[PDB]
């Protein structure tokens, strides 16, 4: 559960970057 | 006045009412209203970082209908 | 582990996007 968190923030961190 | 999407990563968009001085404890308080997810449940993400509680949409150059990330957290 | 996999594959296709 604990690696998922982290990978799913990286993921929504980059989503929003690409947007910017 | 204007209103912000939040997006999941689930490919769901969430449409909120907000204000530009709105905190971000607010709008996670909003997310709860459409969603049911707990605020210290919620992760916001815009322009490439996590939101703090204490700032304002203003703060983060939130704009209309700007597009933040929700992560759920534990 | 699967869901990590297909994380990660996600992870490596954005940062080819940025
Ligand atoms: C939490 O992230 C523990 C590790 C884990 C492994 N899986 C299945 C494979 O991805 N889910 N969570």
């Amino acid at each position: 559960e604990q690696e998922i968190e982290e990978l799913e923030i990286e993921i929504a961190i980059l989503l929003s970057e690409i947007e910017g | 006045s204007m209103q912000i999407f939040v997006k999941t990563l689930t490919g769901k968009t969430i449409t909120l009412e907000v204000e530009p001085s709105d905190t971000i404890e607010n709008v996670k308080a909003k997310i709860q209203d459409k969603e049911g997810i707990p605020p210290d449940q919620q992760r916001l993400i815009f322009a490439g970082k996590q939101l703090e509680d204490g700032r304002t949409l203003s703060d983060y150059n939130i704009q209309k209908e700007s597009t933040l990330h929700l992560v759920l957290r534990l | 582990k699967q869901k990590i996999a297909a994380l990660k594959y996600k992870i490596a296709a954005l940062k080819q996007k940025i």
